[PDB]
């Protein structure tokens, strides 16, 4: 489910 | 509102070769969420949307910054882990003919019209706002968004370059060949997982995850 | 000189489903022949460049041909044997993703913005004037006849769609996905050569000679 | 050698 793309842009 | 001075500084804010060139993708990967992040009203699109334009538009985005970055370089490219890439060297990895066309139709005709930063900036954040991207929730505000990106890349031409009329249309015609080296650099980062001979880092990886295509 | 009125004038001129697909596009390319023959200065190119500009945009330039003789059929391409394809039927094929793909990317959006046959001729004739196509004895010659194209083709958009200041931009951003699309198109006809299970005409099976990609 | 296409391209 494309972890770190999401985490990445999840972010301040 | 879509003012190029924000692209700009979004630019300028992020301001075996096939091994380096693998390490040195997945390093701008990360660079390159902070940079969309820095675009007008990206981060303002719905996460999964976000999401989808990212993967979709990445070796491109990529692909569009090296090559700009390589404009005073003699037949190489400049990566940015610090390390140039010659055309031999490329050559002798068995990737002479791809490497090749990013020297003449990318990096060479971006050298020849002097293309800026600005406008690198311009031409990049039209293919982040790709409304062809499938499963987009929102397709036309993605497209909005393009116009948006394209209407002040012209503008910002028109003032800056007034003695070169055909200049916004010089610069979003070299959107096909982008298209076409970054299809085949993907084709070719998928034969390199499979053969398994080149180490692949996470997030490289993960945009080699389904969807593909 | 490059005037859109002799580009219409070319366009008006040449005015198992993938059997049938094959037998039109083999067909078309005769025509696409006579078509080129019309494009102003096209003929008086070096007979070997003419040779090389035909063999690498002819996907393509079939590709956004019969994509707008389509816009008024719903869910479907006309070929040009006056047979229609409906998008069930290539699905049922095994090549609906890739229709898919041309009525979205391609027949809707000439349908949504009413491109006409003049913005048709004229992004043809870009795609013909391809300055990129490797192995050309003159590119800087290419790339000044696609200038005078697009040159015109501007001109014409601001004269008959002043109140569409974005138009011309428009059109030149569907040549992305005209070449993702030809790419993917060339793919699967390599494939069909390859299993033997589908007819293959004698122009069609020409342009499978090398040079390739 | 592209023998179609170049007996096309020359002819009137
Ligand atoms: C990553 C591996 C598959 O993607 C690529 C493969 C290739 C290339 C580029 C990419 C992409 C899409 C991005 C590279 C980004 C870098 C290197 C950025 C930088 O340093 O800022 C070039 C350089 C054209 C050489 C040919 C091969 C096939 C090896
Ligand atoms: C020809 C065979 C490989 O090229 C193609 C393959 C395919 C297609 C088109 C082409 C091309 C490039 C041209 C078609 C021209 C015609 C049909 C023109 C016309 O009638 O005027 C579509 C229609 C998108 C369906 C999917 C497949 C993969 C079957």
């Amino acid at each position: 489910k494309h972890k770190i793309l999401h985490r990445l842009l999840q972010d301040s | 509102d879509m003012p190029v001075e924000r692209i700009l500084e979004a630019e300028l804010a992020v301001e075996d070769p096939v091994t380096n060139i693998c390490q040195a993708a997945d390093k701008q990967l990360f660079t390159l969420v902070e940079w969309a992040k820095r675009i007008p009203h990206f981060s303002e699109l719905p996460l999964d949307d976000q999401v989808i334009l990212l993967r979709a538009g990445w070796n491109e985005l990529l692909i569009a910054s090296f090559s700009h970055r390589s404009i005073a370089v003699k037949d190489g490219i400049l990566l940015a882990t610090g390390l140039h890439v010659h055309r031999n060297s490329a050559h002798s990895a068995g990737v002479g003919a791809i490497f090749d066309r990013v020297l003449t139709e990318l990096v060479s005709k971006m050298r020849d019209m002097q293309m800026d930063k600005t406008e690198l900036g311009c031409l990049r954040a039209i293919v982040l706002f790709n409304p062809d991207s499938k499963g987009l929730s929102n397709p036309a505000e993605v497209e909005a968004l393009r116009e948006k990106v394209y209407a002040s890349l012209e503008a910002y031409c028109k003032h800056k370059y007034p003695e070169q009329p055909g200049r916004f249309a010089k610069l979003l015609l070299r959107l096909p060949a982008l298209r076409s080296i970054g299809l085949k650099c993907l084709e070719h980062l998928f034969f390199f997982k499979l053969i398994g001979d080149t180490p692949i880092d996470t997030f490289l990886m993960e945009m080699l995850e389904a969807p593909h295509q």
